[PDB]
This record gives structure tokens, C-alpha cells and sequence, in this order.
RNA sequence: AGGGCUACACACGUGCUACAAUGGCGCAUACAAAGAGAAGCGACCUCGCGAGAGCAAGCGGACCUCAUAAAGUGCGUCGUAGUCCGGAUUGGAGUCUGCAACUCGACUCCAUGAAGUCGGAAUCGCUAGUAAUCGUGGAUCAGAAUGCCACGGUGAAUACGU
RNA sequence: CGCGGGGUGGAGCAGCCUGGUAGCUCGUCGGGCUCAUAACCCGAAGAUCGUCGGUUCAAAUCCGGCCCCCGCAACCA
RNA sequence: GCCCGGAUAGCUCAGUCGGUAGAGCAGGGGAUUGAAAAUCCCCGUGUCCUUGGUUCGAUUCCGAGUCCGGGCAC
RNA sequence: CCUCCUAAAGAGUAACGGAGGAGCACGAAGGUUGGCUAAUCCUGGUCGGACAUCAGGAGGUUAGUGCAAUGGCAUAAGCCA
RNA sequence: UGCCUGGCGGCCGUAGCGCGGUGGUCCCACCUGACCCCAUGCCGAACUCAGAAGUGAAACGCCGUAGCGCCGAUGGUAGUGUGGGGUCUCCCCAUGCGAGAGUAGGGAACUGCCAGGCAU
């Protein structure tokens, strides 16, 4: 749990381990290790607390789940409160990047419902 | 440790000076902290309340009572007399030590601050922080990959109004998303 | 405080001064103070002219002399 | 001129990508054919995470360029956990073509990260350079290719019998 | 008059005995086979238990009132 | 309130003289046909009811009590 | 066979008069010492925010009472050890 | 002799409630500590034990205040005994008895006991 940021497991390698944070993917995790001067394929259990803190100083530098999830909410909400077409599709639960709405789109239209006859 | 020693010298003078109390002892004081999981989940399975107590005990610093139902009808019709909740109750050193593991450790280890933005009190000066998950545990090897369950933190005070009562608590410094 | 209600209180009392390094303290966590939005977007940023990432060597006016013998 | 055909409750045909370990990931490394290109394709150069950029040689087609052939081989890595599988989605930043990418483009990157554990009834294609699987080119085309059209890589089961 | 039984998915039936539980065959709708329909196969949907109240933690179920359907009874000189 | 006699695969019965957990049919998967009706296949489950006791060890062999089914009692 | 009314302010006394129940339960649901106090609603409360468990307040038994109704009860005849 | 504080009463709302003021080196609360006998279905809250400083804050005693609770005449009214009448589903007359409600008004308690302090 609370390793570098609040969301990390052990016995994963350090590239993998940070990925679970939210805001650090595969690319940022590699780059965080490069930044800290840390080898990739080290077991994250192996690193001592002052090394783990060095990762934690860089992990805090970006954005992470308490701050991230508020930001991506605030971005969407600004479109919905504005009422622009982007925001209207975001409100309505149909595709917002303009995808073919006729056939597919069951990521936004979810699990199937019947004809309700 | 430091909380009751801090309350003694500082919070009693501070409240006395800000509210101009009639006599010094009429500063509001800390009355019992009661914790409490409540049921969590799962009446029927009837193991989990006994597991809930054994998790709660560690951070309580005493055995949980195991409360059983009054006449009951809520999310299931519980009837009466079933085991249900959990319940702790602290005062004096045990509470002041607890109140230091809250605040110092437990609150800064809650990520998104479900534990306190703005939160409001009862009708007189008592308050209730329902913490969402898992905090800290005694010496070492804290996580055993358990089964969640937050708990009520109902802290109580001898105070006459909720406006006054939040000058208390706040004199020990209260949350960073408050 | 009956004897058999088993607290872990020797451990819970012990190790009591924890650092900013050891367990962060209550002196850490207000530090990113406020939740910030700035609505003066790019192109509100005084940029009425735009240009790409890199390629900034050799900028002058030459009118399409780029083919090698067309 | 702007809107539309590109909507959505849903139903169906066709195809893609996938559900993994015969693999995904990383780094190193091997050998093609066929075609298009003076409204065009564009090296080398220095710049860019990259898409791309600018500077600029060349080409009329065995010559130059698109164009790094991919799967494969080497080594390390992961351990049956919806994961180093899958990437749908959406945020954000960004590029280009063009009068303009909102309805109604393609692509890069950062982040995020769904269904999916091989599919009910049914059901189709194929006899050998075939199926399966891997990549490459082209027509249209300012800009849109999983489609269609073609090229070559690796390369199988089995056919008793009517 | 009176007494006893009944009121269930679009149809016919079950569960009704101090109780928490919705089941069967048809019909229906979606997919399939078929030139197409029939049938046949697979999947799904469908009852807030006549109605109102009461007792109960809980009621289709037990209890009470009303409407509706059936069986029997409504004579004796 | 007696004497009887039973209490297991879901079922009836039973390999069970104490040295040792099954037949017949029931539900799933596979294998074939106008799916099926219907062949063939591999798993189906028990501390033999709860307790005493003989013994080298025994559920059953010797015993006390609960429930079912059959007689005579009143 | 029990309880209420009719029943006429002692006895409680009829009618196919009005209205409800019992044909048992209990080895603690009995004895005794010791302690304690209710329905309901509000307000705060980690998912039952219509109703668990919690804390605070109002209320003052509106509850309880093995089972019917009447009487009863806080010194509790209630609830717990 | 008085004033004040505590225990046990008597009577048992004219005694209560509200609201406001007020009292602490007598005393009483709260009070701190929990060592120890003791104690919590967890909890020194409660129970219990050991005690200094602190405070009159909450409790409670005292005082003021009628807002409310509460007591409440007289007269009339209802009802009824007995005896009598009639327009008799009910009411009158004789005379005995005479409410409930409501009005005037009262109303914030009176008082015995032993026990301590302070003033006299």
C-alpha cells in the first residue's frame, strides 16, 4: 500500500509497481526510475526506506490519484456546465470523440437492455 | 503522550482567553471517544463480527464490546438480540494516546480526505468522523490483505454549543482539507 | 482495564517521535495547498502566433528551392 | 452558404483486434518479391519523446526515392493473478493536409484503462505452396482503409470410403 | 336468507396448515433452421398474489369488511 | 405405556460371521442420431443414529435410549 | 373456563345482547442479592440517510408485561448479572 | 438566641415547572489519582478505594419573577331521594341533597428531628 505514494504492491519490479499509482504509466515509471538513479528490474521490496523516499519525492512531483481524479472530474465538469457539444455528449452517455453511434458504442451505452415493449 | 500535556497548558489558556470563560475550569473538555465499526456487512455468515472485533482491537487498544441488536428492521429484518455492531469507548490516558494516533498518523495517511472537509457536528458539541478504510497497525507487518471496513470516530466533548465546540479540537489543529 | 482485554500497547506506545522520513509527520500533507484551475488557455497565453516543437535552425526567406534538379 | 448523409432503443450480415506462456515486453540480429513516383515520391543534413520540422542532393525509372520486410533467430524478462495479457474508452498536450478539421479527418505522446477466462441454438472456407499466420505494395486519394486489389515470407491436418 | 370453497405472468393450474420462499404447461418476444410459414431448437421477458384494513419485526399466506365467481341450502302444515 | 422390526449413494435394498463401503434407478460431462426417444462410457456417497461394551482390532458381534412402521393392551 | 361492557358508584345480574381469548408454556421465564431504566422523533454519523450499530438532545413510559383483555407496577411486578 | 450547609422525616403539586439572579478554606458537588482491596459482558462513565491544589461551571440549596403547571369561593346550572302532576320517547311542582366546568381570588410552600459552621 503506502510505499511511494499510497497505492503500491511488493514483489513487483519497480517499473511495474509504480504503474498502479494512477498518473504514472509505463513511460513515466521508467523515467521516474531513471530520475532517481534506480535500476528497473529491482524487486521493490529490496529498496531501503531512503531509496523509497527518493522515489516518493519524484512520485509527488507529477500527479497521483487524490489529485488526478479531482482534475479529470474538473475538466469534464467544465465541459458539461458549459453545455458545448463535447459536454453534451459527455452528459448523455454516447461517444464524445464522434464514433459511429449507429451500431456499436456499447462502452458508453453499456451492458444490453431489451426493447422494453 | 503529548496531547493531554498540550491540552493542559495551551488549550485551556487559549479557550479561556478567546471566549472569556467565567471560571477557568469551564473550558470545554474531552469526554469519551467511542469509535465503532457498526455491523460492516454480513449478519448471516456470523463469523465476520468476530473477525471485525479482532481487527478493531489493534487500533482501539482494548477489546471491542460486540454490540447486539435492539428491535430491528433496517437493511434486513434483524429482529432483536442478534449480534450486529462492535463498539469501543475510551477516556483519560487511553483516549489521549488514541487521539495522538489519530491526527499524527492516521489522518495524514488518508489519501483523498474523506476524513474531513468542512464537517459538521451534533446539536450541542459532539462530532463524528466516519473514516473510510485502514489506517496503521502496531509495530510492523501491517497489511495482511484483508477485507476493508471503515469505522465511525465519534469524539465527544463537554461543551455547550457546536460553534464553541469547534474552537476546541481546532486548538489541537484539525484537517488539511477542512 | 481488566487484565485480559489484550492491547498491544507496549508497541503502540513505543517508537514515538517518528520523523518526516520515517512516517511523514503531521507537518506534511497541507503542502499542495489548493485545487487549481486556470482558464486563460493556450491562445489566451498571449500567443497570437504559433510554431512547432524544434526545427529552428536556418530560418530565412527562400521560396521553394528545395528540389535537387527538377 | 450552412446543415445532412458519419443520428440511436435496437436487430442482422461482413471484417479487424483480443481473450494469452507455441506468448507479451525489452534490447541485439537474418533473408523478400511485386508496385509507385516531374499536380509527385524526396535521401543525406541538423532539429523533434514522436507524429513531424526546416535545409537540401536526386530521380523520369534495373540507376534515385518511398523503403527500417515482418513473423523468424539470439539473450534477458514476466509467472495463470483480467496480468508486463487486452487495449475499448475519456481527459490533456500536440502534428499535418487543407479556406476550414464543431457537427464530420488522420496521426503522434502522456495519462487512464472497459468488456473479454475461446462463446447457446446454429454455422462456414479449404485437397497443397492450399488453409493457418506474418509483413509488404497499389487503385482511388489535397486528407481519411481493418475494406478491395496484388505481392512475397513461414507452412499443416487429412482424404479409408461413397 | 344461511353455510362452505374460489379470485396467481396474456390462459389454465401450484404454493395458502405463526408466515420471510413466485413454480409448471401454454401463449409472448428475440435469435436459429426452411425458398417461405408451420413445427423444431436456444435465450429472455412476464405476477408489488381481487380490494381495503388489522395483527406481526415480517403477511399472497393468518385475521376482519366490502365487491365478484361456484357448490350446497332457503322446509314443516 | 410392552414385545417386535427398520433407521446409510437423494431412494429401496445391500457386498458388512469383526479385520473389506455395493447392486438398480437419480444429476453433470464425453461419444451419435430429423436436437430427442434413445446406446456405450468415466465420478457419483455414508464416523452404517446417539451412547455403552466384548477385542489383537469389531458400525454389524453384545447392550441403553430417540424417531418410523406391526401386533396385543384400554 | 378467563377478561371487558350491558350490570343499575357494595354483592354484578338475563337475553342465539355487544367485543376478545384460553385446553398451555417455564428447570429459568422460579428463588434471592446486586445494578439499571421506556416507546418515538430530531440532529451529527464509514453503504441499510425509509428503518441496523454509534454519539448527543428533546421527551417522560406514550414502553414493557411468555400468551387475551381488564386491573397493575419505578420501592418496579420491566431489563441485566 | 439568629443566619447558612448536610442527613432522616412529617404533609405529599397553594409544595411543581419555567425564566432570571446567586453561593463555596464550614459543608456539598464537580475535582485529581487508580496504587490497592474493588470494578466494566469493552469503558475507573458507573461501582470502589486513596487524597492535595482547583472551580462555583454543571448539579443542588437559597432568593426574585406569575409565563405555565396547581389550588379555588359565592351564586346559578346539571343530576337525584321521597311524595305529587301532565302537554309523558320526557318535563314540571313540594321539599331534602347538590355537582362538573367556569368566574372573583389564592399561588413561587409550611413544618418536627438530630448534625456542623459563622455571627450574636
Amino acid at each position: 500500500a503506502r510505499i511511494a505514494g499510497i497505492n503500491i504492491p511488493d514483489h513487483k519490479h519497480a517499473v511495474i509497481a509504480l504503474t498502479s499509482i494512477y498518473g504514472v504509466g509505463k513511460t513515466r515509471s521508467k523515467a521516474i526510475l531513471a530520475a532517481a538513479g534506480i535500476a528497473e528490474d529491482v524487486k521493490i521490496s529490496e529498496l531501503s526506506e531512503g531509496q523509497i523516499d527518493t522515489l516518493r519525492d519524484e512520485v509527488a512531483k507529477f500527479v497521483v490519484e487524490g489529485d488526478l481524479r479531482r482534475e479529470i472530474s474538473m475538466s469534464i465538469k467544465r465541459l458539461m456546465d458549459l453545455g458545448c457539444y463535447r459536454g453534451l455528449r459527455h452528459r448523455r452517455g454516447l461517444p464524445v470523440r464522434g464514433q459511429r453511434t449507429k451500431t456499436n458504442a456499447r462502452t458508453r451505452k453499456g451492458p444490453r437492455k431489451p426493447i422494453k415493449k | 503522550a503529548k496531547l493531554h500535556d498540550y491540552y493542559k497548558d495551551e488549550v485551556v489558556k487559549k479557550l479561556m482567553t478567546e471566549f472569556n470563560y467565567n471560571s477557568v475550569m469551564q473550558v470545554p473538555r474531552v469526554e469519551k471517544i467511542t469509535l465503532n465499526m457498526g455491523v460492516g456487512e454480513a449478519i448471516a455468515d456470523k463469523k465476520l463480527l468476530d473477525n471485525a472485533a479482532a481487527d478493531l482491537a489493534a487500533i482501539s487498544g482494548q477489546k471491542p464490546l460486540i454490540t447486539k441488536a435492539r428491535k430491528s428492521v433496517a437493511g434486513f429484518k434483524i429482529r432483536q438480540g442478534y449480534p450486529i455492531g462492535c463498539k469501543v469507548t475510551l477516556r483519560g490516558e487511553r483516549m489521549w494516546e488514541f487521539f495522538e494516533r489519530l491526527i499524527t498518523i492516521a489522518v495524514p495517511r488518508i489519501r483523498d480526505f474523506r476524513g474531513l472537509s468542512a464537517k459538521s457536528f451534533d446539536g450541542r458539541g459532539n462530532y463524528s468522523m466516519g473514516v473510510r478504510e485502514q489506517i496503521i497497525f502496531p509495530e510492523i507487518d501491517y497489511d495482511k490483505v484483508d477485507r476493508v471496513r471503515g469505522l465511525d470516530i465519534t469524539i465527544t466533548t463537554t461543551a455547550k454549543s457546536d460553534e464553541e465546540g469547534r474552537a476546541l479540537l481546532a486548538a489541537f489543529d484539525f484537517p488539511f482539507r477542512k | 482495564m481488566k487484565k485480559d482485554i489484550h492491547p498491544k500497547y507496549e508497541e503502540i506506545t513505543a517508537s514515538c517521535s517518528c520523523g518526516n522520513v520515517m512516517k511523514i509527520r503531521s507537518t506534511v500533507g497541507h503542502d499542495l495547498n489548493l485545487d487549481v484551475c486556470s482558464k486563460c488557455h493556450p491562445f489566451f497565453t498571449g500567443k497570437q502566433r504559433d510554431v512547432a516543437t524544434g526545427g529552428r535552425v536556418d530560418r530565412f526567406n527562400k521560396r521553394f528551392n528545395i528540389p535537387g534538379s527538377k
